[PDB]
């Protein structure tokens, strides 16, 4: 029980960190394309 | 660990053998033409191995019971790591929660 | 853990140790240091060579046990009980009990322990510990030291100490600090008057 | 509390106690509009079934405890801006515009929500958990008894007294979260402050990125002036800013700092400062090219 | 009905663990 | 068949509540509240802000008048009064003691604070210290113009009747020593709050400065010193050395009005120099 | 002040190790395991009195960065207190790493070594250790290894201030929850 709870929990935290790397490249790049414009 | 369970199974099955081969036995007794001696002499057998490979069996089982028991309630426990896994299924239910919320913003100014 | 400076200021010719002493905390008081607390050393010796057990109020946890030139340990608060154990191989050396008391100034990074020295109830002498902070390599930052020392002292500066002679790239350590303070105990009780 | 439940046979059924039948949530709330002292009114609110009444079960017995300690926190031990507590609400003020209110919802019991700080109690309270039953205590010379391994590495190398103090500490749940809950607060305000400077002076550009990795204590920014067209040639003023818990520390590109407080006038015209020197280095950039 | 010790061993092993007989 | 119905109603409910007290006794209160007399099925009352750290209630029903639900009594303890928060540590419907407890001290706190509001408007009038009704507290400022901050908030706590102090700006070490003073007398509040006024003054120098090449400081240390002119300023100034260019200082000196307690005046000095 | 310890001692066949394993899993605390490996040497000093000073010193050769112990026990009490487990005064130090040196400055010899290796659980203030003892031989290696016997050692031990009753009880208990596996016993260090 414990060995497959670890297994699931690692998965998880996994797909987190991949999930914020992605929305902070973009995130960087919307700051840019929004911040230098005249409105 | 299972095997336990499955051998204990296997005794019921060999129980009701024991009674069935017993009636069978009684079935021949009584007709006139029992001839088949030979085979009387087979059901006679199969009553006695069946009987004591039966009483073999649960004397064996006792004695390994009466080298593992010893009366306390074992308190270990598997609770930790099953709130972690739960904690962490619910972090990634918040995160597709938000994720759908920017789509439809993103989606409805899209559309102008 | 930094470098550590021990020295000894001399009486000065007249008047007593309290005046000497209030002198130098007002010089201290006056460049921008403030009172941060107490502290005492004290120090004993056990024969059957001879053996120095000694404790610092800068580190609760800790007994130091000396030789003249062999090794030296840090033990934990229990040792001295073992010594207690042992009262057939090991005379206490009684009247050989020293302290020194007094109260530590901070000034930005720099740690000034100016103190008393008593024979148990009769004081007769003074002592000055300067010891630096961010620094763990003897001699490296000597200037510096000399220059703090030369700020509030003028003379009676001391130099070099002895145990800075090893010229290696060895790192400064806790217990060189014990082995000056037991040499200036010698020399006072050596000196007397 | 000794958690017993009964098993009988029926295929199978359990039993659970009372008191511990229902469902209950924590939840943690900031608003500005104070609340009135009417504490009693209103009211908060594939597999074998016995698997889902018996952790829903573990659940209510669960928060109980994190409640339990906390309330006891916020009458028995003094800090700064004092709690009141009535039945099951916490309410404090950390700063002269923030109330937060925790409260514990139950449904054994009737007659907006930051899901962080709900997290992240369950976190403290099982970290405050495991370490009486860790490998840390176990000692592995064995003739050493039981006890941490810092605190016994402390005597032959000698420590001390800031090192053993950073080495014991007793700090508490409420401390924590409100610690957490100011910095949430100052950075939404830093944030906000930031922005509506972008959006309503357009003389001189001003642009921001944040950070990437976070804490909970910490967080920083780079600000940036810049002109529209020029962004290549007039770029000597930008600023690395730090938020902590209730301070700001501002770096500048020419060796010079500053810190700013809990107040957004101070950084308000912090910036319009800046700005008004910008428009200088500027005609001197180009008095070069 | 198996043996699982052995006092001998118990002998042995106690008065070399509290004193050195058999390792000198 | 109604007074014998009536009684046993009116002890039941006085069972639920001492239950409850012991209960609270336990976990979170502690030693704080105490019971002098529990009678069972007449009365009991309770003990609170009692001088180890002397206030007491009661609830009670008694033989006359059946037709009475339980009574409470404040009046030997002798709460302020108000028509709003004295009417409500009387109603005993809602079944919960603290909800009764904490009424009845918060409305002696929201009065002990008025007093001390009343200290401040003799000392001077024209005030414009203020009272807060969700948590009890009173701001009072130091300097004249200012904003939340800069203004010493003064709190009192409902569970153990003692002043809390807080400014933003101010070091631990003082405030506690504020706090002593002022939870002895409520009239040592003056002598204190003329020495921050000059504490406030300090704070709204050196912070105005510090996007300039200076270094600031509270004292300079010179010989001569007792025949030169700059041995006749005041006790509280500033010392600005600027450093592009060595042995210059400019010397800010602060001056209370004798006018009105709320203001400032300020003398700014040029110097040379080179113990 | 000072300090007690209270000792009970057995043996077990290593063909029946992992029985007593599981049996010790299920009673102590939910912990895993730690699997120590320690060297240890004894020290003797000879003066004028009869019976010489002893002292031991351990080193723990699987984790880095632990530092050194010293252990000393007294003779066992004769007093009639507790009577089911061996009584002793013990004296337990942290030391940093050149102890062999100042050691033999003072004036002690050597005189054995040996290394031990086994299992460690706790159970309230309960320490049980199950270990094997080995024999060094060429005293400058440590690498030199054969075991000594057929049989691990297994030790329970408590320790706890002067006074403190209904310990040894506690412990007789624990004992007897093992029984039918290990025969625990007070025992004498002499013969």
């Amino acid at each position: 029980r414990n060995q497959q709870l670890r297994t699931l929990q690692e998965e998880c935290d996994r797909k987190l960190i991949t999930l914020r790397d992605e929305i902070s490249i973009d995130l960087y790049e919307l700051e840019e394309e929004y911040y230098s414009s005249s409105s | 660990l299972a095997n336990e369970r499955l051998r204990a199974l296997e005794d019921i099955e060999r129980e009701i053998g024991a009674i069935l081969q017993n009636a069978g036995t009684v079935i021949l007794e009584l007709s006139k033409e029992k001839t088949n001696e030979r085979l009387l002499d087979r059901q006679a057998a199969a009553f006695t191995a069946s009987v004591q490979h039966v009483e073999a069996e649960l004397s064996a089982q006792i004695r390994y019971l009466t080298q593992v028991a010893t009366g306390q309630p074992h308190e270990g426990s598997s609770y930790s790591s099953r709130k972690d896994c739960q904690m962490a299924l619910k972090r990634v239910d918040y995160a597709r929660l938000k994720l759908s919320d920017v789509a439809r913003t993103c989606e409805q100014m899209l559309e102008n | 853990m930094g470098v550590t400076c021990v020295s000894q200021m001399p009486v000065a010719e007249g008047k007593s140790v309290q005046q000497t002493v209030e002198l130098l905390t007002r010089k201290l008081e006056m460049l921008g240091a403030e009172k941060q607390g107490t502290f005492c050393v004290d120090c004993e010796t056990y024969h059957t060579k001879l053996m120095y057990v000694m404790h610092n109020s800068e580190y609760p946890l800790s007994c130091f046990a000396l030789f003249e030139n062999g090794p030296c340990l840090i033990a934990d608060t229990n040792f001295d009980v073992l010594m207690v154990k042992l009262k057939g191989f090991f005379q206490s050396a009684k009247a050989s009990k020293i302290e020194t008391r007094g109260t530590r100034y901070q000034y930005c990074d720099f740690l000034v322990k100016v103190g008393t020295v008593t024979m148990g109830p009769s004081a007769r002498g003074i002592s000055v510990e300067v010891e630096y902070g961010p620094c763990v390599v003897a001699s490296d930052c000597w200037s510096l030291l000399l220059e703090f020392l030369q700020s509030f002292l003028g003379s009676h500066t001391p130099g070099a100490p002895a145990v800075f002679g090893n010229r290696h790239d060895a790192v400064y350590g806790p217990a060189d600090t014990m082995v000056q303070y037991m040499e200036l105990f010698n020399k006072i009780r050596k000196q007397q008057q | 509390h000794h958690g017993t439940f009964e098993v009988i046979k029926n295929p199978l059924d359990v039993q659970i106690p009372s008191d511990l039948e229902g469902s209950a949530y924590i939840k943690v709330s900031i608003q500005k509009q104070a609340p009135d002292i009417g504490d009693l009114g209103t009211v908060n609110l594939g597999s074998p079934h016995w698997q889902t009444k018996l952790e829903a079960a573990q659940n209510v017995l669960l928060c109980k405890e994190i409640f339990a300690q906390l309330s006891r926190e916020a009458v028995q031990i003094k800090s700064q801006v004092p709690h009141i507590v009535v039945k099951n609400q916490i309410i404090s003020q950390p700063f002269p515009s923030l109330q937060l209110s925790i409260s514990l919802c139950h449904s054994s019991n009737d007659k907006d929500h930051l899901y962080v700080l709900e997290h992240n109690l369950h976190l403290l309270i099982r970290e405050f958990h495991k370490q009486t039953l860790s490998s840390i205590m176990m000692p592995h010379p064995a003739s050493a008894p039981f006890g941490h391994k810092r605190m016994r590495l402390s005597g032959p190398q000698a420590f001390d007294k800031n090192e053993i103090n950073s080495l014991q500490s007793s700090e508490g749940l409420l401390e924590k979260i409100i610690k957490q809950a100011k910095h949430i607060f100052l950075r939404s305000r830093a944030a906000a402050t930031i922005d509506s400077l972008a959006s309503r002076i357009e003389d001189p550009q001003i642009q921001a990125h944040w950070s990437n990795i976070n804490d909970v204590y910490e967080s920083s920014v780079k600000v940036l002036i810049t002109s529209q067209g020029y962004e290549q040639i007039c770029k000597s003023i930008q600023l690395q800013l730090n938020i902590g818990v209730e301070q700001i520390r501002v770096v500048h590109r020419d060796g010079r700092v500053i810190t700013l407080s809990y107040q957004e006038q101070e950084l308000q015209d912090f910036l319009l400062s800046q700005m008004s020197q910008h428009q200088v280095h500027a005609v001197q950039q180009l008095a070069k090219v | 009905n198996k043996q699982t010790f052995n006092p001998t061993d118990t002998n042995a092993l106690v008065a070399a663990v509290a004193f050195g007989k058999g390792l000198s | 068949m109604y007074n014998c119905l009536h009684s046993f109603c009116l002890s039941l409910q006085l069972e639920v509540l001492h239950s409850q007290t012991l209960m609270l006794i336990r976990e979170r209160w502690g030693d704080l509240v105490q019971v002098e007399r529990y009678h069972a099925g007449k009365c009991l009352s309770l003990s609170v802000w009692n001088q180890q750290v002397v206030h007491k209630v009661t609830i009670k029903i008694d033989e006359n008048d059946v037709s009475k639900p339980l009574q409470i009594f404040h009046d030997p303890p002798l709460p302020a009064s108000d028509s709003k928060l004295v009417e409500r540590a009387m109603k005993i419907d809602h079944l919960s003691i603290e909800k009764l407890l904490i009424d009845s001290v918060h409305a002696r706190a929201h009065q002990k604070l008025q007093e001390l509001k009343a200290i401040l408007r003799g000392f001077n009038a024209n005030e414009n210290s203020s009272i807060e009704t969700a948590l009890p507290a009173l701001v009072v400022p130091i300097l004249e113009p200012c904003g939340n901050s800069e203004c010493l908030h003064i709190f009192v706590d409902l569970h153990s009747g003692m002043f809390q102090l807080m400014l933003y700006g101010l070091d631990q070490a003082t405030l506690d020593d504020m706090e002593k003073s002022v939870n002895d007398d409520m009239k040592r509040i003056i002598p204190w709050i003329q020495q921050l006024k000059f504490w406030l003054g300090q704070q709204r120098c050196k912070q105005s400065i510090k996007h300039l090449p200076t270094i600031s400081s509270e004292t300079l240390q010179l010989s001569n010193y007792s025949t030169h002119p700059i041995g006749n300023l005041s006790k509280n100034k500033l010392f600005i050395k600027l450093t592009r260019l060595p042995q210059y200082y400019i010397v800010v000196e602060m001056l209370e009005v004798p006018n009105k307690p709320t203001q400032l005046s300020y003398k700014y000095y040029f110097m040379s120099v080179n113990p | 002040i000072n300090m007690m310890e209270y000792l009970l001692q057995g043996s077990v066949l290593d063909h029946s190790l992992e029985s007593l394993i599981h049996r010790l899993r299920g009673l102590c605390d939910n912990m895993e395991p730690e699997t120590f490996l320690d060297h240890e040497m004894v020290f003797l000093l000879k003066g004028q009195q009869a019976s010489p000073f002893v002292l031991r010193a351990r080193r723990s050769m699987d984790r880095a960065g632990a530092p050194w112990h010293l252990r000393y026990l007294g003779q066992p009490e004769m007093g009639d207190k507790n009577r089911h487990a061996l009584v002793r005064n013990c004296v337990d130090i942290a030391t940093s790493e050149n102890l062999t040196d100042f050691l033999m400055e003072m004036g002690f010899r050597m005189d054995h070594e040996f290394v031990a290796k086994g299992h460690l659980f706790r159970k309230g203030i309960m320490k049980i250790m199950v270990y094997k003892i080995f024999r060094i031989l060429v005293p400058g290696n440590t690498d030199s290894t054969e075991a000594l016997s057929l049989s691990y050692l297994v030790e329970l031990s408590v320790v706890a201030p002067a006074g403190q009753d209904m310990v040894s009880d506690d412990m007789k208990n624990f004992a007897e929850q093992l029984k039918p596996l290990v025969h625990l016993e007070k025992i004498d260090p002499k013969r």
